[PDB]
């Protein structure tokens, strides 16, 4: 359970607009799925919390430009302004500097553990926004792709049982 | 690493909260003619970004001159709010409420006003409140009001209606 | 935080009379060493100014 | 509440042109906690930064500030801004100022292209009063009542030089934040956006 | 048995505007892939995942929708792009949309009619075949009678249409009426006429038997 | 560069069977698997077989299943597609299409040019060729009739071809089980009837060959 | 004869496109010290690794292995590869696993660019059984006898973006070389090429 | 030895010292001799020390059985460029003797 | 029958010496209570009052002489140990039927 | 893994003769299955190795 | 070394039950009799994570 998974992943183009969201997903709801052998541990467990620990790759070559931002937000943006998303943990991919960040958040929810089969609402949304276009040159590619890593750690679980089939 | 993480890299923290307090004091000068280092600065590894800012030449920013510090979330929040108000035009009816911080939820049925914007500072709140209500008008009327838990079997909100409930099953409640 | 090894961009040869300047460089490559094979070739004085 | 207003947060973004002049004012800066330009369109919300969300709860501020500036450009461009602050009301006119007379004022210089993509920047207290008050409230303007110490002006000090066949023009988010800040005197004003 | 939908079968549209085309489907979906094939020759490899691109694409196409709800979209529509696209689902039991025929769109263009009477060739073969072409026009549709010493006849009746032209952005419609021989000894006046949203009156073309 | 070259297949009539090549080139082949997929004459697609990467799994739809056979032989880097049994529901465009893998699904990507397989049983048929001439303005509108072929395959070219920017190949519909098209030429007056106007008529399928002048009447 | 064992030395060469499609599976490597894919024309001869030449003298193997792979490319090139290993025989049909469910495997992720030309990968030793067969003489397939422990594949982990005036592809080698390597039961077999 | 790849060429070089030839010697194994690899990415240099390495006790000039040191370089990666960069590249080599020993002194050489 | 002992079980033998099994249903829960619901009348998502089902199998038939009774009843027993609770009310509980 | 699982099961009656078998059962190929949450376990593993222990 | 799943060699485990002394019953007792089993791994070690198993 505590390695790594690719979830999911999405090009980024020019004409995306300001703030105009690339990346609306969810950790949760997409690991639990037939696709890993990660799956086996929760299909069998109907409670279970943990930390969550997030990778996120890019390869801008250094002749274009633009940043992104990557916030773990719980819950959703809701009427939460876009301008502040740094408040949230977070990072700023930079074509400049960095092509890579790294969070890590424990776990924060409203009850005592999550649950699989009817799931309150999604615990961490992952948003990620284009905080500054991209802008290219002529015949350089227009477009670069973006990838996202995961993984618990200190994952306890509870309560076997079979329902799950 | 029980917890298996394996790195080459430094692990540190962000955003600790109450890093500062509000009022301004001594808890010299400030910093001059020895380096103004950290004004050039990576915004990213956040090691960087704890960095304490530095620009100019300063002076200790002097004394509050008073002690009550308004930055303290409770002695702010100690300033009551208005939440909602309603108005009867019968006899012998009930109107009833919820207190709930959906955001969604909008005034007139909702929290209104400043608690509005509050509570969508931060996700998690726990704990007791303060609830006051104030009256107006007619006198010699009386009146109970009893709190109901969630969940437990209640009459509709945003309603001014006579309930069925069991006078019992209401008075126990507290 | 223990750092990766750092690829030397500038290093300095140099022979005799001869010097270079080098920004593609990096360490010398040895196998084995001079040696003397103890059963002689020829067992005069080895050719030198002095001989010639 | 030192924690929001600790932490840097998006404020407004001007685009910088290859086509740019040399001592051209940019961008014009009225400075205080109050001041968010960036908006959105669908879906219907406004920016505000944090700390813009909690000062406009208190009537008065004091304290410095830091414009954190982030420029994203290649390696390949290269150029030079500037940051010259101006202390006084708000409602001065520094439009006449040109290059020179402006870095008479208080200044930073910065360089466009390196490993450094950010320049911490702190604009230390300076005021005839120990506070701000927020105005926007009462509506008209009343002489003396200020709440910008001052304009904040971005010149372009060099031109923006690059290679033929990459991007023509530079963006340049600005940040915002504060430290040592003090405030008092709540109240509840529904800060609508100050444009521009 | 499980299917997609294509809400356009065909669309019409000129240079300089937004396009849209949305496949829909039967259940809940994770993602759709997007086909695209011109005339004559093997769809292509278009658009994969969901806006994910192909590479030799042009990059003012975008897509975008979820769960049973996808749709792709053209941000400025160029000629280059006519052809039908096809979705398809990798869900369970392998499917593919019904096509959407994307086209230009033009001034439209009044019929150049041509009326053959059957060849001699024909009638000695004991057969006679009435043939009227509608030669470039503009739009496609159009309704077309056979009319034969004053009445009007539908059976018989066979009718071609072209992709649009490569140039011209017009269309050129086949039409034949073929009868055996006697039935057509049987008249003497063999009429085309066709409506058409841009003439008002019909185009009547016709000859009479008993000449030549 | 990937070269897929689809092989054999023609006419059939239901009973018969028939077997298929597809051959590749430009990449290693036993890497990559792939698949039939079939296309009706109505721009319908539908997908018909996957093999694996070795000989491995073999998947079908529903329909044609037990009925079809897939394999490979890596060796040549070249496919076969088993077919028995065949009914007239089958006939159609047949493509090879080497299938590849995306982050969640897999996804087609180069598509040969594809045979065409025909589940009937009429006798190979010759098309008869007639002229169309006229019984009035500059520019003359003229035409070859192509009646009454059913294997599906023929060719219209007017005067070896110098004219077809003014050619509007129509279509071939079906009736009677014998196909039915139209090809007409566009002339100014000038040149004809000044001038030789033939249509070469081309049926591969019963290697018939028709020329007819058209002149006028 | 440690020292042969231990020296990496090329494999097998496989170009990488620019028009490559993410997710795809760009090469797939069967694990022995028996494979070599590479080749020659004139003058006539064939390559065959330092390793490949010994353990092909020998019946069995155990240890690991060390896949350095080295990248050639511009500094302005920039992209990531990846390597999933997936345990196993060798004739288990891999391809028809997607990125994700590769990923699943242990893993290894790769940048293009930078100052490292080269990433040292060591495949910790992972059977049933305590050796494997040469098989390469027995001709026909007996199941349960196997050679590679299990294939390897090589993902393409982005799109390969680089600007408009430079090679559009970059090639990779694949050394190859082993360590803790222990084998025994000599005998003499002329490998012959294997190709795909 | 040198070369002076400009950073927007790429490819890779390897540089062997073999005794003798490399004979029937599979071309792949290269690296088992000493030896360094010039790529367009990082190194522009190398440099490879051998001692004294042959058959017999010293070499002789006039009437040398065969070569000593077979220098080969081959063309490890090949030379992909861009559009109008210069499709071409320089390579130059250097070598000094050490511990270099004399015996037999004589004119015949002329 | 499998797909339930999986989730944790016990055995129990109908002869004996022994007439009472003792069991013990370790707390397992998301949230630190449950509550009453039976007052509030239709099923609102999320609010839950058992945590979860007790299921009685056969785990063999039930064998036995000719000339005994042909059935066997079983009683229930229930009660709590470490119970916590709290915010009282007054609600008559009708029977839960089926 | 470690826990108990129910596996196979016959009646068992009157006509069987000497050792006729009752049951010709299999460990392994039995737990290797859907019905399971220790299927999780194996099913993403190449190799395992393990006691047993029967009731 | 360790069984292997896809491709089990050959069943590790055969678990043999026989009729050691057959069953004889009165008059009217039933004539049947249930049988049941149980396992558990112990010391359960693993190796080799892979999704091929999909």
């Amino acid at each position: 359970g505590e390695k790594f998974f690719l979830i999911h992943s999405a090009r980024w183009l020019t004409t995306h607009a300001l703030f105009h969201e690339v990346a609306k997903l969810d950790v949760v709801k997409l690991l639990y799925n037939e696709q890993f052998a990660v799956q086996g541990l929760l299909r069998y467990h109907t409670y279970a919390r943990f930390g969550i620990e997030i990778q996120v790759q890019i390869n801008p070559t250094p002749f274009q430009q633009g940043g992104l931002i990557c916030a773990m937000v719980p819950g959703d943006q809701s009427y939460g302004s876009i301008a502040s998303l740094t408040v949230y943990p977070h990072g700023l991919l930079n074509c400049n500097i960095n092509n890579v960040v790294r969070i890590k958040v424990p776990f924060i929810y409203t009850r005592g553990a999550y649950h699989f089969k009817d799931p309150q609402y999604p615990v961490w949304e992952l948003t990620i926004r284009v905080w500054s276009e991209l802008n290219i040159g002529t015949g350089t590619s227009a477009y670069t792709s973006l990838n996202v890593l995961a993984r618990f750690t200190d994952l306890e679980l509870h309560g076997l049982t079979p329902l799950s089939t | 690493d029980d917890s298996g993480g394996f790195s080459t890299t430094v692990s540190t923290e962000q955003n600790v909260p109450d890093p500062q307090v509000g009022i301004t004091t001594m808890r010299m000068d400030v910093s001059g003619v020895q380096a103004p280092v950290g004004a050039i600065t990576t915004i990213e590894d956040p090691v960087l970004a704890k960095k304490v800012p530095e620009t100019f030449p300063e002076l200790k920013p002097g004394e509050s001159r008073h002690t009550s510090d308004h930055m303290s979330i409770y002695k702010f929040m100690g300033r009551s709010h208005f939440l909602c108000t309603f108005t009867f035009n019968s006899n012998n009816k009930e109107y009833t409420f919820p207190i709930t911080l959906s955001s969604t939820s909008n005034p007139p049925h909702g929290l209104p006003s400043t608690l509005r914007w509050f509570f969508n500072l931060f996700q998690l709140y726990r704990g007791p409140l303060d609830l006051t209500i104030i009256i107006t008008g007619a006198t010699d009327v009386d009146g109970m009001a009893w709190f109901t838990p969630v969940g437990l079997a209640v009459d509709t909100p945003w309603v001014e209606k006579e309930s069925a409930l069991q006078i019992d099953y209401k008075t126990a409640l507290g | 935080e223990q750092m990766i090894q750092s690829v030397d961009r500038t290093a300095v040869t140099g022979a005799s009379y001869f010097t270079s300047v080098d920004q593609s460089s990096v360490h010398t490559a040895e196998v084995g060493s001079h040696q003397i094979e103890p059963l002689k070739t020829s067992v005069d004085k080895p050719g030198s100014k002095k001989t010639q | 509440f030192t924690t929001w207003t600790s932490i840097p947060t998006l404020a407004a973004q001007f685009p910088f042109n290859a086509s740019d002049s040399v001592g051209q004012q940019i961008k014009v800066i009225p400075v205080d906690p109050y001041f968010f330009q960036m908006t959105n369109t669908n879906p219907d919300q406004k920016c505000i930064t944090a700390l813009a969300s909690i000062c406009q709860m208190f009537c008065f501020w004091r304290g410095d500030l830091v414009f954190d500036f982030q420029v994203f450009p290649t390696k390949y461009h290269s150029g030079r801004l500037l940051f010259c602050f101006v202390p006084g009301n708000e409602l001065i006119d520094v439009t006449g100022i040109t290059l020179k007379q402006a870095t008479t004022a208080p200044c930073a210089v910065m360089d466009i292209a390196g490993v450094q993509s950010t320049l911490r920047f702190r604009v230390p207290w300076i005021s005839d009063t120990p506070y701000r008050v927020n105005r926007y409230t009462k509506e008209a303007h009343q002489k003396g009542e200020y709440t910008a110490i001052g304009k904040l002006i971005v010149y372009c000090y060099n031109r923006l030089t690059s290679p033929s066949n990459v991007a023509h023009h530079v963006r340049v988010n600005v940040y915002l934040s504060a430290i040592n800040l003090e405030c008092f005197a709540p109240l509840y004003h529904a800060m609508d956006v100050t444009t521009q | 048995d499980i299917v997609l939908t294509q809400s356009p079968a065909i669309m019409s549209a000129s240079p300089g505007e937004k396009v849209t085309m949305t496949c829909s489907a039967s259940s809940s979906v994770s993602y759709i892939h997007w086909y695209q094939q011109k005339s004559g020759t093997s769809p292509k490899r278009w658009i994969y995942d969901t806006s994910r691109l192909a590479f030799g694409v042009p990059g003012r196409f975008s897509g975008s929708g979820s769960g049973t709800s996808y749709s792709l979209t053209i941000s400025s529509m160029e000629a280059e792009d006519a052809a039908t696209y096809y979705c398809q689902q990798w869900s369970s039991n392998y499917t593919f949309g019904g096509g959407t025929n994307l086209e230009i769109k033009r001034a439209d263009a009044a019929p150049t009619v041509s009326i053959f009477p059957p060849s001699s060739e024909q009638l000695t073969s004991g057969g006679a075949s009435v043939v009227c072409f509608l030669n470039n026009f503009y739009p496609k549709d159009i309704n077309v009678k056979w009319k034969i010493d004053g009445s009007e006849r539908q059976n018989g009746v066979l009718n071609s249409w072209t992709d649009q032209d490569s140039k011209d952005s017009t269309y050129s419609m086949s039409s034949t009426l073929t009868l055996t021989k006697d039935e057509y000894e049987r008249h003497n006046s063999y009429t085309c006429e066709a409506t058409h949203k841009t003439s008002t009156s019909p185009i009547v073309k016709s000859f009479n038997r008993n000449e030549c | 560069e990937v070269k897929l070259v689809e092989s054999g297949g023609g006419s059939v009539k239901p009973g018969g069977s028939l077997k298929l090549s597809c051959a590749a080139s430009g990449f290693s082949f036993s890497t990559y698997g792939m698949s039939w997929v079939r296309q009706t004459p109505e721009k319908r697609l539908e997908w018909v077989a996957t093999i694996s990467g070795g000989g491995g799994y073999t998947y079908y739809p529903d329909s044609v299943k037990g009925r079809f056979t897939i394999s490979r032989d890596n060796a040549r880097n070249i496919l076969y597609l088993q077919m028995s049994s065949l009914r007239s529901g089958d006939t159609a465009m047949y493509y090879c299409a080497r299938r590849v893998t995306t982050v969640a699904e897999y996804y087609f990507d180069y598509w040969g040019q594809g045979t065409t397989l025909t589940v009937s049983s009429p006798k190979t048929t010759p098309p008869s060729v007639y002229p169309l001439a006229p019984a009035a303005a500059s520019m003359v509108t003229l035409g070859c009739l192509v009646k009454g072929y059913f294997p599906e395959p023929v060719t219209v070219t007017w005067n070896s071809g110098s004219l077809s920017s003014g050619v509007h190949t129509f279509p071939a519909v079906l009736q009677s089980d014998l196909y039915t098209l139209s090809s007409s030429v566009t002339v100014p007056s000038s040149t004809w009837p000044s001038e030789t106007v033939t249509c070469n008529v081309a049926h591969p399928a019963s290697s018939t060959k028709v020329d007819k002048k058209i002149v006028p009447r």
